[PDB]
């Protein structure tokens, strides 16, 4: 679960942050520990204070969380990072890392989405696909 | 005379600007010889 | 009075009467220049005032002297307006 | 200091100022005709449409084709109406593309609502517009 | 959402995966090189069609490739 | 034929240039001092234009209506110096460079130094390659007999069809 | 402190033959054309090949000789042709009726028809650099002394070049000094700028002085003495300028009132030259002196007196802005892309204001009469200013991605820009829309006006007035100050406010500038293009790191050419890729400047006088009632003035018709870059490396098409150089013929 009553990072606010999109149609929420109170870059234009423990943070966009999420492993080597999906009914999806593994290194349990059994050269010409639902790449 | 010298004397525009100086030389030295040559002779 | 979101401002209207005092009083004192006659800024631009409105619905030509003194003056307590804005600001802990 | 998050939310995308947060804004905005509480829709159009239609026959008088002429105020008028239609029809576009069945309880942010404002909007500026010409037209 | 597919010359080099940032992709267990995995795409409604996996990607031609297709609010990028 | 040109000896067009451009030049003249290093200069503007018109007069070049030569590169003989003489003085030429610098790319391939040497050229390498280029006529043509000239269409990549 | 290592970088050719030597990329050589560019392109970019401060600012001190050596190579270069090969004393003797030259073409190919005739027996062509008008006023008299400043100058760029190599190879500063800004602030206001001037004012009283004051008088420049006999004689001086019987006593008694003779200040001009007196230049420079070598005392260096430039900045903070000017010290101190996008931006700024103040206020002896020196100088000088401004974007820009840090910037000013750079952005925007709304509509507004047959209905002098008050209200203020505001002056600082028109020769040198309409309207053009072209270089800063579509732009870097087709497109996003865009915007800008100028001095200012006092202006005035429509700019000036430059062929100005025709061409071939893309040009060179292939004579170094960025870069500065030189072309050819 996320916890929505999480404290958040020290932060004058900025006109970079979100917008109506967020509060009817859906928002992000990052989460993280810090061993120490630390300033660190907003994906939305400058700078906050990491506060030592538990901190959370709301964004517009996916890319916004896993971009900080990057320069929280990049810079401070925070790892314990989690990513959420809220919608406006109230509703929480957990989105990253989906399985507690991070999705660079392999993990058992996890199955194969989208791939092909050939080579990209193998695909079928457009005009054998005229006409039907099919597209060269299925 | 200096090998690394003679071995930057060797480098793509060096040559290139000594060589097209060199041309453009020779055929401004024609023309200011033989000025006004529309065709050849015979 | 809230200058901002949740934020008291004193807005002290004293400011504004030492400062017009501050300014008037010293831009008073008389000059030798053509244009200030044998008056100071201050005179210059009340004695302008009065002219122009003896002439009450047309207003000052581009030419009467009138322009300079007003700009001239209202630069002067613009300018001590503004320093006892701030001097006043710093007395109330504003920083 | 007097710059503070907007909502006491930072990671709202605005900022608390004076020009949008201050006593002297708030006052305003809250009793400007739109905002204004205990009015029907109706009510907030008709006022609207008084203050702007009010205001514009002014540029087309004194600056249009015809003034010059004799007519220059009637050819001032008719050209507020000219405006005061097309704007009219930009409302009734809106309304009718923007709400539906979604009853919400703001009032005004409903198809019913919309279309009482906009009637307000159009007898309110043909009103302003004449107010205006009757006073110009003496004076 | 734009489709994502992984062809059979992947090599497992994770490359793809750590570029994505939108996390599109993992690494999944395989039989088929060096590696024993494979990149897969579980998530392409969160896909952005960037074609940072493509530029990552070492095979020739890629083993993985992004055809951009129908945009919504998440694909075209908008936090409005 | 050529009947809407004349030889520029016989065009009255093509003498009245001559004599309105020297006395354009011998107005410009007498604005100097006779010994002057403008006077002089103007003077051998106006050898240097005498000379010319004199040239092309006595060159059997035609002229057209507006007293200009004009050029005939149909291949006739009488006027093979106006395109195809400077025709085979540009082949024999252009064909010299592109072969010494085929043969020069070719002979650095087959060495370590095969970029080096493009960046960098080996100045001995490529005088000798310069210096053989006078028969490249033949060479070109016994290389393509001896099929050391093309590649096979197999050997060189394509792209998909 | 002096802080120095010795012999730190070893002279020898080794790296000569290594090309990309300074770069861990570059070094191993290429696979591909690409490499090649890239060489070019990343050869200054020092703070790339190192991570080290102190190896950058070592390379970046000596870079700098490099540049000086180059300078004086050229002011030798200008000098050494005033010397040899000019009409420089034919001129000196008759400056109204001869052509400065000092370019002489050799006889090839029939190109010495380029040697036009400029007088004085002479031929060549005729500079419009201003060089004779400067040498006049600094007394030189003979080509012995030009002869002897180009040695100097020879000299001068030897010893630059000697210490290049020296502070590079043989003794490098370290870091710490190069920190010491207090210090460097010190010598530069009072060592530079202040002797720099005193030194200027011992030249003027000792020399240009009383030459020039001959010189006006009518004496036969070879008939003058010598500069040191003014010195070595103090009886020659005085006959001129009596106050030098009285010597040095008034100096130090504070009896400065007796040098009012050679100290002066009369304001407008010598009624001989057209120019500004020498005697208030030689005071301004005095003046100009004493405050520089105050001002150079400000900062505390080794004693205990001075500011702390870091404890100034600290104290600066109000209740509107966080922490204020806190930890932009760091910033100045540590960034040199930081420092660069200051001194850019003034620099170019200077270099406009430059422009304005020497034609409105011409400082040289029959400056203002040789019209093409005139447009030329005013021209040149905007168009540097220009590309400063741009280059200041640049590297702001540079310096956000590359050398920002938010610990360092934690609630002041700059964080505090950033964290709103959403309500300037649109509000810049905003503003753009109205002033372009506003200024080009009211054009529109007027083409149309006058195409339907409605002259009455049109914004112009003599229909609806557009009148701009403030700036009449300015230049009337400007007229009457001498001898009221300004009581100890005598005339005006410039004829272009109001007063007499002065004339050189039968020719206007200056006189009143009247604004109507038609300036109302082109100065709120300027406006609108100048807030444009800040938009679109603002916007790239503030955006430089992040926005709302790419949250890590600043991983990407200052140069990248996009992040791909998704997010519905991203091509230039890159802080790079808003420079590209400001500098057409800067060249739209800078054109309708110089149109303005160009027409404006023509129509209203430049001309003949007769005895009895009539004007006659080159355009006769007609740019009140063209200059108000589109249809009069294309006619009126463009059509109309472009005459001279395309009747130009089998005449001396020929090289200007060469000059327009070529510059076209340029421009419309920078169009193949900017409208296409590469995907085109690489699929095209596939097909002829096959062909190459097939003929065993293909590169090992395989050919590649241009990067995106080189295909915007290669596009911009065709664009650039094609429509500058066809504008430089038109107006010399123009101004040379009727000026
Ligand atoms: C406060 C009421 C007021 C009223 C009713 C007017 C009325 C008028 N003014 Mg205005 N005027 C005013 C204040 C006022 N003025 C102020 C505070 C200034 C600033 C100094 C001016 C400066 C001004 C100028 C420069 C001009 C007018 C002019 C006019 C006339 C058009 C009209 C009678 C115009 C006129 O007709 O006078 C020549 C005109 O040219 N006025
Ligand atoms: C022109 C009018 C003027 C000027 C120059 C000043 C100047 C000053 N006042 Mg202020 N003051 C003024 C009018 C003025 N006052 C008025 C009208 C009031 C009544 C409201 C006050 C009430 C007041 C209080 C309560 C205090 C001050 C203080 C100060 C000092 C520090 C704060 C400051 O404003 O820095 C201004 C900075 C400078 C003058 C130096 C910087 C260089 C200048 C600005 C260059 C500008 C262009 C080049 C400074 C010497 C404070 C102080 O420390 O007392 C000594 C303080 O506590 N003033
Ligand atoms: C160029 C420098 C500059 C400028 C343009 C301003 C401008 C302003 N200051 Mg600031 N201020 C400055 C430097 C500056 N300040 C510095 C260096 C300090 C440290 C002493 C302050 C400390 C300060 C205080 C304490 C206050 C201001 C306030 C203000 C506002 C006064 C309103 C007015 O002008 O009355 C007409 C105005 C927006 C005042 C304010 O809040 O007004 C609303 C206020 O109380 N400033
Ligand atoms: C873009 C600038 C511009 C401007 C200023 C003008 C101005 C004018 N045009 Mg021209 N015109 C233009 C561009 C412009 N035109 C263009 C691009 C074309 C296409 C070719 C034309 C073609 C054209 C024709 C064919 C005609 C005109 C005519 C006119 C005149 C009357 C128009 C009118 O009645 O509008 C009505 C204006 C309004 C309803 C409102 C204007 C905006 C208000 C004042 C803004 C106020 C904002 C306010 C300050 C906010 C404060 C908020 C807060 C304090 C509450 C007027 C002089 C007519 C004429 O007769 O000329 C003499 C006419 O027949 N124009
Ligand atoms: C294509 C057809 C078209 C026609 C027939 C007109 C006709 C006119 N325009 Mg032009 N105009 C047009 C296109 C057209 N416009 C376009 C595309 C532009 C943008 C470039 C303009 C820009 C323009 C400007 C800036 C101005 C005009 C003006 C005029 C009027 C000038 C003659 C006059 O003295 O009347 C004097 C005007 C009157 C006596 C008022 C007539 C108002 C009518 C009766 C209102 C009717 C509204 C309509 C029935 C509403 C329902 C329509 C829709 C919602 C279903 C005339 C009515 C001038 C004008 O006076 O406009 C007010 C004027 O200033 N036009
Ligand atoms: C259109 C193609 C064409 C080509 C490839 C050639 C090629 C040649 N012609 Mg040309 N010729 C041409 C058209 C052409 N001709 C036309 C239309 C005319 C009449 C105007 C001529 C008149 C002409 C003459 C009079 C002569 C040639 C000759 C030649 C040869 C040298 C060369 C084979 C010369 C030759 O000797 O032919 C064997 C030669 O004397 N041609
Ligand atoms: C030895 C060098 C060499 C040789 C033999 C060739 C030969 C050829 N080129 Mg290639 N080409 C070259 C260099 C060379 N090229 C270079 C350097 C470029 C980059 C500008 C090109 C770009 C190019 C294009 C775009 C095209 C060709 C085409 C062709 C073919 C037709 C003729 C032509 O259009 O030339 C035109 C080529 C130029 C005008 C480029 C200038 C050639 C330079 C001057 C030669 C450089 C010489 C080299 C530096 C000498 C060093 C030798 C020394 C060290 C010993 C022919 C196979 C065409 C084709 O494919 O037809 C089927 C074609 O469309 N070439
Ligand atoms: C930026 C600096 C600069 C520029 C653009 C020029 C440009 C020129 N110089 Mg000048 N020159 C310069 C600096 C410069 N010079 C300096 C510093 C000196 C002192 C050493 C000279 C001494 C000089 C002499 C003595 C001559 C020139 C000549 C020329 C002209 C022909 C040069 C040539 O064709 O080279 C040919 C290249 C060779 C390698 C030989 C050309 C207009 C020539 C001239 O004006 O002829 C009438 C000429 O005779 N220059
Ligand atoms: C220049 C005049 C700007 C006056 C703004 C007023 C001014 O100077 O305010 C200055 C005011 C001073 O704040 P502080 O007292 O904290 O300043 C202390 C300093 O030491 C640190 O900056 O700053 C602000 O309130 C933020 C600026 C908002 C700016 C909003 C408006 C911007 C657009 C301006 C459009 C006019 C352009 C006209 C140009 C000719
Ligand atoms: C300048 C200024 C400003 C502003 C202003 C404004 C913006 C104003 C506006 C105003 C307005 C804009 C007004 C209006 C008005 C209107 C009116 C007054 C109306 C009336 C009406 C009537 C009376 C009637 C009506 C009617 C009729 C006729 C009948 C039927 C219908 C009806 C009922 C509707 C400010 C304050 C900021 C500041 C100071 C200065
Ligand atoms: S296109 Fe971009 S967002 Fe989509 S899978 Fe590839 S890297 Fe991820
Ligand atoms: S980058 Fe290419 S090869 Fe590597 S894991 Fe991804 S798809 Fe496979
Ligand atoms: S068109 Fe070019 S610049 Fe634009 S996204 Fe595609 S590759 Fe990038």
């Amino acid at each position: 679960t996320l916890n929505l009553k999480m404290p958040s990072p020290s932060f004058g606010g900025s006109t970079g942050g979100w917008l109506r999109s967020a509060e009817n149609e859906e928002k992000y929420a990052i989460t993280w520990i810090s061993k120490n109170e630390e300033v660190f870059e907003m994906p939305t234009a400058g700078a906050a204070l990491m506060r030592s423990g538990e901190n959370l943070l709301y964004f517009a966009r996916k890319e916004q969380c896993l971009s900080l999420g990057t320069q929280l492993k990049t810079q401070f080597k925070i790892d314990n990072y989690k990513i959420y999906r809220v919608f406006p009914n109230g509703e929480i999806q957990y989105l990253h890392p989906k399985d507690g593994v991070f999705p660079e290194k392999v993990n058992e349990g996890r199955k194969a989405i989208n791939t092909l059994t050939r080579s990209i050269g193998k695909n079928p010409d457009p005009v054998v696909v005229k006409f039907i639902n099919k597209q060269t790449f299925e | 005379m200096n090998k690394d010298l003679l071995k930057y004397l060797s480098t793509a525009p060096v040559l290139g600007v000594i060589w097209i100086a060199i041309t453009a030389a020779i055929i401004v030295e024609f023309n200011r010889l033989y000025p006004d040559a529309l065709f050849f002779p015979l | 009075f809230q200058i901002s979101e949740d934020t008291p401002f004193d807005a002290n209207p004293l400011v504004i009467i030492v400062a017009l005092l501050g300014w008037t009083l010293p831009a008073s004192i008389p000059s030798n220049i053509p244009i200030l006659h044998g008056t100071g800024l201050t005179q210059a631009f009340f004695t302008s005032i009065q002219s122009n409105l003896a002439e009450w619905p047309k207003g000052p030509a581009l030419d009467d002297p009138f322009w300079l003194y007003m700009v001239l003056w209202h630069v002067g307590l613009f300018i001590v307006l503004f320093f006892g804005t701030i001097g006043y600001g710093i007395s109330k802990n504003r920083v | 200091d007097f710059i503070k998050p907007y909502n006491d939310d930072p990671f709202v995308g605005n900022l608390a100022t004076p020009i949008n947060t201050s006593s002297l804004t708030k006052n305003l905005l809250g009793n400007l005709p739109i905002y204004r509480r205990r009015l029907s829709p109706l009510l907030r159009g008709l006022e609207i449409g008084m203050a702007h239609g009010y205001f514009f026959i002014g540029p087309f008088y004194k600056l249009g084709p015809l003034r010059n002429s004799e007519i220059a105020l009637l050819s001032g008028f008719l050209s507020c109406v000219g405006l005061i239609i097309f704007l009219t029809v930009g409302l009734l576009l809106y309304g009718n593309t923007s709400f539906d069945k979604d009853e919400s309880k703001d009032q005004l942010q409903t198809s019913e609502g919309w279309n009482q404002f906009t009637a307000g909007f159009l007898v309110g500026a043909i009103g302003g517009a004449g107010f205006a010409y009757l006073i110009l037209v003496n004076l | 959402a734009h489709n994502v597919k992984i062809y059979d010359t992947c090599i497992g080099c994770t490359q793809c995966v750590r570029a994505c940032p939108c996390d599109v992709l993992e690494m999944v267990p395989w039989d088929g090189c060096k590696a024993l995995q494979i990149a897969s795409a579980p998530r392409t409604e969160d896909c952005v069609g960037c074609k940072r996996c493509e530029t990552a990607c070492p095979t020739d031609f890629l083993s993985i490739r992004v055809y951009l297709g129908a945009e919504t609010s998440r694909s075209m990028g908008l936090a409005y | 034929e050529f009947n809407n040109l004349i030889p520029c000896k016989e065009s009255k067009i093509f003498n009245k240039r001559l004599e309105s451009t020297i006395k354009k030049l011998e107005n410009k003249l007498s604005k100097y001092e006779v010994g002057s290093s403008s006077y002089l200069a103007i003077k051998n503007t106006i050898n240097k234009t005498n000379n010319r018109f004199h040239k092309y007069m006595e060159s059997g070049v035609l002229c057209g209506k507006d007293g200009l030569p004009h050029l005939i590169a149909d291949g006739r003989w009488s006027h093979a110096g106006e395109f195809v003489i400077p025709s085979l003085l540009f082949i024999y030429i252009s064909g010299w460079i592109g072969w010494v610098g085929r043969g020069y790319l070719s002979a650095i391939k087959n060495t370590n130094k095969a970029i080096e040497n493009e960046i960098i050229i080996d100045v001995p390498l490529a005088l000798k390659f310069m210096s053989s280029g006078f028969i490249w006529p033949l060479s070109a043509l016994r290389e393509y007999t001896k099929g050391d000239l093309l590649m096979k269409d197999s050997e060189v990549t394509i792209s998909p069809r | 402190k002096v802080l120095i290592d010795r012999n730190v970088v070893p002279t020898n050719f080794e790296k000569w033959s290594k090309p990309g030597h300074f770069s861990r990329s570059l070094a191993k050589g290429p696979k591909t054309t690409t490499w090649i560019w890239n060489l070019h392109a990343d050869a200054h970019d020092f703070d790339s090949h190192t991570n080290s401060l102190e190896e950058i600012s070592r390379k970046i001190f000596s870079a700098h000789f490099g540049q000086l050596a180059v300078i004086f190579i050229w002011l030798s270069g200008m000098y050494f042709h005033g010397a040899k090969f000019s009409n420089y004393v034919a001129w000196l003797n008759n400056p109204i009726n001869i052509k400065p030259s000092a370019q002489v073409v050799w006889p090839i190919i029939g190109q010495e028809i380029l040697n036009a005739d400029v007088g004085g027996g002479f031929q060549g062509i005729q500079i419009t650099s201003g060089l004779f008008q400067l040498w006049r006023a600094s007394g030189i008299t003979n080509e012995m002394q030009l002869y002897v400043t180009a040695i100097g100058g020879l000299f001068m760029a030897s010893l630059m070049l000697f210490a290049g190599w020296f502070h590079y190879h043989k003794a490098a500063p370290k870091l710490e000094w190069f920190q010491n800004v207090e210090s460097m602030l010190n010598h530069h206001l009072a060592g530079l700028l202040g002797l720099g001037s005193l030194g200027w004012t011992g030249h003027l009283i000792h020399v240009s002085l009383p030459i020039n004051k001959l010189l006006d008088s009518g004496i036969v420049p070879a008939q003058i003495p010598l500069p040191h006999e003014f010195i070595l004689n103090r009886n020659l001086m005085s006959e001129l300028y009596p106050s030098f019987n009285k010597g040095l006593l008034p100096f130090f008694t504070l009896n400065w009132n007796e040098y009012n003779d050679f100290l002066t200040f009369k304001g407008g001009l010598n009624p001989v030259t057209g120019g500004l007196w020498l005697t208030d230049i030689a005071h301004h420079h005095l003046a100009i002196a004493v405050i520089f070598i105050i001002a150079g005392h400000m900062y505390r260096t080794n004693w205990s007196i001075g500011h702390s430039l870091k404890e100034i900045l600290d104290a600066h903070k109000g209740p509107f802005t966080g922490e204020g000017h806190r930890g932009l010290f760091e910033i100045l101190t540590t960034s040199w892309h930081a420092q660069l996008a200051i001194n850019l931006a003034m620099l170019g700024s200077l270099s406009i204001i430059v422009a304005h103040h020497m034609y409105a206020m011409p400082p040289y002896p029959y400056l203002a009469t040789d019209y093409p020196t005139q447009l030329s100088l005013f021209t040149h000088h905007m168009w540097i200013g220009g590309f400063c401004i741009v280059g200041a974007g640049a590297h702001a820009a540079i310096f956000m991605v590359r050398d920002y840090s938010p610990a360092q910037n934690y609630n002041n000013l700059l964080d505090r820009v950033i964290r709103h750079r959403d309500a300037i952005i649109s509000h810049l925007n905003w503003v753009c829309i109205f002033l372009g709304f506003h200024s080009f509509g009211l054009y529109i507004h007027n083409d149309t006006m006058r195409a339907l047959g409605r002259p009455q209905d049109m914004f112009s002098d003599v229909a609806i007035q557009l009148q701009p008050i403030f700036a009449q209200w300015i230049q009337n203020c400007h007229s009457i100050a001498p001898g009221n505001t300004a009581p100890n002056v005598l005339a005006t600082t410039s004829y272009v406010f109001g007063g007499d028109i002065i004339s050189v020769g039968n020719k206007i040198a200056i006189m009143p500038m009247s604004l109507g309409t038609a300036d109302f309207m082109v100065h709120h053009i300027h406006a609108f293009t100048i807030h444009v072209t800040a938009l679109i270089l603002l916007k790239g800063v503030l955006f430089a790191r992040n926005s709302r579509l790419i949250p890590d732009k600043a991983n990407l870097g200052f140069r990248f050419p996009c992040d791909g087709p998704g997010r519905g497109g991203t091509c230039q996003v890159s802080g790079w890729d808003h420079v590209f865009l400001g500098l057409f915007w800067m060249y739209n800008s800078l054109s309708i400047v110089i149109f303005h100028f160009s027409w404006k001095m023509q129509s209203d200012v430049w001309g003949t006088i007769s005895s009895s006092g009539d004007i006659s202006h080159i355009t006769r005035g007609n740019f009140a009632q063209s200059a108000i429509t589109i249809n009069g700019w294309l006619r009126d000036f463009l059509w109309a003035q472009a005459s001279q430059v395309i009747q130009s062929y089998g005449s001396s100005s020929s090289a200007y018709g060469l000059m327009f025709l070529g510059a076209h061409f340029v421009w419309a071939f920078s169009l193949m870059f900017l409208f296409s893309g590469r995907g085109y040009w690489q699929e095209l060179i596939e097909s002829i490396v096959w062909a190459h292939n097939k003929l065993k004579v293909a590169p090992s170094i395989q050919p590649r098409a241009l990067s995106i960025t080189q295909g915007r870069a290669v596009g911009v500065a065709h664009y650039l150089l094609g429509g500058i030189a066809t504008t430089w072309a038109f107006f010399l050819a123009r101004i040379i013929a009727i000026g």
